């Protein structure tokens, strides 16, 4: 080596370095892939794809939503094949609304994302949006117009339940990866703490592969 | 529609109106170009560690 | 893209100066830097560098041990301490800019330099050609010889073209051999093999009156030649 | 009768310690890096292992023959290497407890914690735990005649002769007490936390892993409680005084020690035959 | 109904242009190549390994020195090598971190990079400071960019997933051309050694060679049966080849309009990545799903080799333009020159 082969040696030595500490600050962010139909609002604020940073509990989340690719879903969904978890939102008012079905649509795109073979161990995360407007049209309308085989009662509460237990009747091989429901509120920030709670049991278990006795 | 239409066969008349030749000559040809080239080329005859910067 | 050097003066001998330089419009920090002072009626000889990111820190032997060279990357600052100040120190300082990496322009930049006065193994580069009287629209060349070798194994020849103007700092003419630097209009060549180089300006005009100096870069001591002066 | 047969043993959890201990090596030679914090762990553990198991012909010679043919010099370091390396295997031990706990139950804090860099740190801060003890026993030590040659570590007996007993309690208290209560509890924790998580604990298999964490996390603490209580309570017992100097007394001893061995042995089948990196 | 007319219509010309390359079908390119030496096996091995990326590798591009290369992962970073070295010359980090294509200027000064933010951002290497910076951010595209090559330092062309290409001026920063015909998704690009025409393959299981000063589509080429990934001419501009997700590689012919060559194996169910022709053309190098690399001979459709060696999925391939290297670049966050 010459003089200035051995000063391009260094050069490159501190691109290492400084590549090595970028990614020990990346390995240290939750990835979540927003994904929808379905209403967009109260999960992201409370051209391309948008990105979203927010801070809670020492955990940084970055959140991206691909809403606004309209575009073959195949050949760009594998590159978050290593997203910690994907975040779906359901309409819940859409239960009549015709788009086919807009539920049905819903339903269609979680069998898809949910049975992909990219996503065979990546938890899923649900929301259930605008239960407040579906309370007040589960009397107006009932569920027969979405689901024939309903045969339960007209209230809010056991409707809520039928969706929600439909939805995640999609889960096919449910032993490698789990599915988290709640019902979208505007209270204490319990959407942000939910997605918390259910990203902190992936990292267990990540940590359980990484003390190797999982 | 009726306009995509048009423009659909207005692209495939200009496609239609193309003077082709036939695939023996096209392959000659080919087949032509990679003799003339054959020996300039590292991958396809492999070169001693003299003439080699990857080692 | 500026290098204000500050600091200087009178220093009784047996004293201590710290020469500093402040740093604009470039990213300090992926530099490496030098100090190359000038005597006040020589040419230029190489005092001290500094790598990026001051993993290397490296001394000329006329200096070693009572020269230290340092930077602060946040201030975009470069210091030389001197201790021990000689009568030889009375000289020009330049502070100069270099990076390196494939296809890279080392020396490209320098500083404007400080006046100090204190009170009373090495490649040789020669070149025999001193006070060339030219004539404007004429082809002038100027020749340099190595005591060793210049052609490295990896194909490159490491000598350096500069010219210094009269009041004005080196500025780097050529900085491996046939390679103009940038801003080098296309008139200044370089030629060579082995230890025999040569710089051809086709058609020099009146801002080519100057001194022109060798450098090479094959190791360190990086050492000058005692340069060639045009005039008209 | 003639109970020195259970030399046989002192070839036995031998080869298979350096059959075992070395093959993890093996392992880092041909599968694992030190691209974890539990590789070093590992790694460490091992290699006390290994230099633990390598002290074993020694003592088969001293029972077999009730002397010391292998000098002074050679006494006090083959003495403090074996004192070194058996706080190290307990403290590795403990570290990797308290790894896993704070995998578990801070599973925030752990992205930071948990990096190759503070492994490191841990490590060498045991190890230089360890070196109190190890030039402690390289300067104690010694050689003594009684018509036996001992090989202890010897202090003063003209005056102030309960140095040893105060070592010994020391010893019992850093070697036993406060590693088996560390990982007891990390190790509690752990299981009460993962209890609670919605995956591991859904339905069938998920359930068969956590029983399966659960039986390696109880056969690691029953492997070492049993292991090494017999020998810290006949220490106990010898220094205050409850058993004569018969060749019963000698036997059942070297049989404690033959356990406390016998825990080097068996630490790389259930650290690295069982772990799941490990194992592809 | 005019409708049905403009229908029978384009239907009597897909008959006429059909029957038309079936008069110009003489022979196939195996009788021909049939009483020629075949290339016997080509054992390459890989003399570098460049490490540094924290992610999977999307795309890499040569030099024209044929020694400087550029790669692009979707840890944000774009790295700029000495493959003669190992050295990292550059690392450029990227505003957007999905990025699925990334090229390099002929002359050197620059470098490009897109992706997910439908944007192709330029880089200038060599400032008077010295770091790298944005020098241009061409925006307009609706769709993913999955493949942009300059014709000099100041044109450049894009494809996107919004199923059309386009030709930019980078000083005006505006959409100069625009090509539209493509129904399914465009993945790949490849210019001609002349540069004056360029093939695009999309997700319509078909190909299409485009004029870039007239701006329109000269011809049109299906004989796939999925999505064509890949795209790369022939040496002398005649001819080029698509790898598709039918585990099937085409040559096909501008002259004769037609393809002319299938390279496929029944071992072989994956789809292909990456493509690309030696110095002379007669080697096609295809990289593949199944985790390493085919060398086939490009005119009798043989296996002549195999560049096995990555971990995971081999996402681009390139060849130097003086055949020295391949260079290949997988998901398993490594790049590879193999000789
Ligand atoms: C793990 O495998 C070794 O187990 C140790 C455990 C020690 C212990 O429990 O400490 C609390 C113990 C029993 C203390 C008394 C020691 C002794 O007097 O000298 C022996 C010696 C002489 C030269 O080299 C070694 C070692 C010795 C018998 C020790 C062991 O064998």
């Amino acid at each position: 080596l010459s003089a200035e082969d051995k000063a391009a040696v260094e050069r490159s030595k501190m691109i290492d370095r400084n590549l090595r500490e970028d990614g020990e600050k990346a390995a240290r962010e939750v990835k979540l892939l927003l994904l929808g139909a379905s209403g967009k609002n109260t999960i992201v604020k409370q051209t391309g794809i948008v990105e979203t940073h927010f801070t809670f509990k020492d955990l940084h989340f970055k959140m991206f939503d691909v809403g606004a690719q309209r575009s073959e879903r195949k050949k760009w969904i594998h590159c978050f094949e290593g997203v910690t978890a994907i975040i779906f939102c359901v309409a819940l008012s859409d239960y009549d609304l015709v788009l086919m079905n807009r539920m049905h649509a819903s339903m269609k795109l979680f069998d898809s994302i949910c049975n992909n073979k990219w996503f065979t161990d990546t938890s899923i995360i649900l929301f259930l949006n605008k239960k407040d407007l579906f309370e007040e049209k589960i009397k107006k309308s009932p569920l027969t117009i979405c689901y024939p085989e309903y045969a339960g009662s007209n209230t809010y509460e056991e409707a809520a339940a039928y969706i929600q237990c439909q939805f995640e009747d999609l889960n096919k091989r449910k032993d490698t990866k789990e599915i988290y429901t709640h019902f979208t509120c505007s209270t204490d920030t319990k959407n942000v703490q939910f997605v918390f709670d259910a990203v902190t049991d992936v990292i267990i278990k990540n940590n359980l592969k990484d003390c190797g006795l999982f | 529609s009726i306009a995509q239409a048009r423009k659909l066969v207005e692209q495939l008349k200009m496609e239609a109106n193309i003077d082709r030749i036939k695939v023996s000559k096209a392959a000659a040809d080919l087949m032509a170009y990679c003799e003339a080239h054959a020996k300039e080329d590292p991958l396809l005859t492999p070169v001693p560690a003299s003439e080699n910067p990857f080692r | 893209v500026q290098l204000v050097e500050s600091g200087g003066g009178l220093v009784q001998p047996g004293g201590s100066r710290k020469l500093s330089c402040s740093a604009s419009g470039f990213a300090f920090s992926s530099f490496g830097m030098h100090w190359v002072r000038q005597a006040p009626e020589k040419g230029l000889e190489w005092v001290a560098y500094i790598s990026s990111g001051s993993g290397t820190i490296y001394y000329a032997d006329t200096v070693k041990g009572r020269f230290t060279i340092s930077r602060d990357d946040p201030k975009n600052t470069l210091f030389l301490q001197m201790t021990s100040l000689r009568s030889e120190d009375t000289a020009m300082y330049y502070c100069v800019r270099s990076i390196y990496y494939y296809g890279s322009s080392p020396f490209d930049f320098w500083g404007q330099g400080t006046t100090l006065t204190v009170s009373s193994s090495d490649i040789v580069m020669t070149q025999a050609t001193s006070s060339v009287p030219v004539t404007p629209g004429e082809s002038v060349s100027i020749s340099c010889r190595s005591s060793k070798s210049l052609l490295h194994s990896n194909g490159n020849t490491y000598l350096y073209w500069f010219l210094q103007r009269p009041g004005q700092s080196p500025q780097l003419l050529i900085y491996r051999m046939s390679n103009l630097a940038s801003g080098v209009p296309d008139r200044f060549s370089g030629s060579g093999s082995g230890t025999a180089f040569t710089l051809t300006i086709s058609r020099l005009e009146a801002e080519d009156v100057g001194v022109y100096y060798c450098m090479q870069h094959l190791e360190y001591p990086l050492t000058f030649g005692a340069g060639t002066k045009l005039e008209l | 009768a003639i109970p020195v047969i259970i030399t046989a043993v002192y070839s036995v959890v031998f080869v298979v310690g350096l059959v075992g201990n070395s093959l993890v090596m093996f392992v880092i030679i041909r599968y694992t890096k030190m691209k974890t914090a539990t590789n070093i762990y590992i790694f460490n553990l091992a290699l006390a292992d290994a230099l633990v198991t390598t002290t074993m012909p020694f003592q088969s010679t001293v029972y077999l023959m009730n002397s010391w043919p292998f000098g002074d010099v050679l006494c006090k370091i083959v003495l403090s290497i074996d004192y070194y390396n058996m706080f190290t295997s307990i403290f590795t031990l403990t570290m990797m407890s308290v790894d896993r706990y704070i995998a578990v139950c801070h599973p925030v804090k752990a992205l930071d914690f948990r990096t190759p860099l503070k492994a490191k740190i841990i490590n060498i801060c045991i190890w230089l735990l360890s070196s109190s003890v190890g030039i402690s026993a390289i300067v104690l030590g010694g050689t003594k005649v009684r018509d036996v040659i001992e090989c202890s570590l010897q202090f003063p007996d003209d005056d102030y002769s309960w140095w040893d007993l105060f070592m010994k309690i020391c010893v019992f208290i850093f070697a036993f007490v406060i590693p088996v209560l560390i990982i007891i509890v990390c190790y509690t924790l752990m299981i009460l936390r993962l209890k609670s998580v919605r995956l591991l604990s859904g339905s069938r298999e998920k359930d068969r892993n956590l029983r399966r964490i659960t039986r390696l996390v109880l056969v690691v603490v029953a492997v070492f409680v049993v292991c090494w209580t017999p020998i810290h309570i006949f220490i106990l017992v010898e220094a205050l005084g409850s058993t004569s100097h018969s060749t019963a007394a000698l036997s059942s001893y070297y049989f404690c020690i033959a356990l406390g061995y016998t825990n080097s042995s068996l630490n790389p089948i259930l650290y690295a035959f069982l772990d799941e990196n490990f194992k592809r | 109904s005019e409708l049905d007319q403009l229908r029978q219509e384009a239907e009597q010309l897909k008959n006429q242009i059909r029957d038309a390359r079936k008069a110009c079908a003489d022979a196939t390119l195996s009788q021909i190549t049939n009483n020629i030496d075949p290339v016997g096996r080509i054992q390459m091995r890989t003399r570098r390994t460049l490490r540094g990326h924290l992610a999977k590798i999307y795309a890499m591009h040569w030099g024209t020195d044929s020694r400087l290369l550029v790669s692009a992962s979707q840890d944000g970073k774009l790295i700029i090598w000495d493959s003669y070295t190992t050295n990292k010359v550059h690392a450029i980090p990227l505003r957007s971190s999905w990025v699925m294509t990334c090229a390099y200027a002929p002359s050197g000064n620059y470098v490009a990079c897109g992706g997910l933010d439908n944007i192709c951002s330029i880089y200038n290497l060599k400032t008077r400071e010295g770091n790298v910076r944005v020098s241009r951010e061409l925006a307009g595209h609706t769709g993913y960019l999955s493949c942009c090559r300059f014709l000099d330092d100041n044109q450049i062309v894009t494809s996107s997933g919004d199923t059309t290409c386009a030709l930019w001026d980078i000083e005006t920063g505006q959409q100069t051309t625009t090509f539209t015909g493509h129904t399914g998704d465009v993945m790949s690009l490849s210019l001609a050694p002349d540069t004056r025409l360029f093939v695009s393959g999309a997700c319509d299981a078909s190909a299409k060679l485009w004029d870039v000063r007239e701006g329109m589509c000269r011809q049109t080429f299906t004989g796939h049966e999925s999505d064509i990934n890949a795209i790369c001419f022939f040496p002398n501009g005649n001819a080029f080849a698509t790898g598709s997700d039918d585990a099937t590689c085409r040559l096909f012919d501008l002259r004769a309009d037609q393809e002319l060559m299938t390279y496929s194996h029944d071992n072989i169910i994956c789809g292909i990545t990456s493509v690309s022709f030696s110095k002379s053309g007669r080697l096609l190098l295809a990289g593949y799903d199944d985790f390493n690399c085919n060398v086939w001979d490009a005119l009798k459709a043989d296996r002549a080799g195999v560049l096995a060696g990555h971990d995971n999925r081999v996402s681009c391939l390139g060849v130097t333009d003086d055949g020295m290297a391949v260079a290949t670049g997988s998901w398993d966050s490594f790049l590879k020159i193999w000789n």
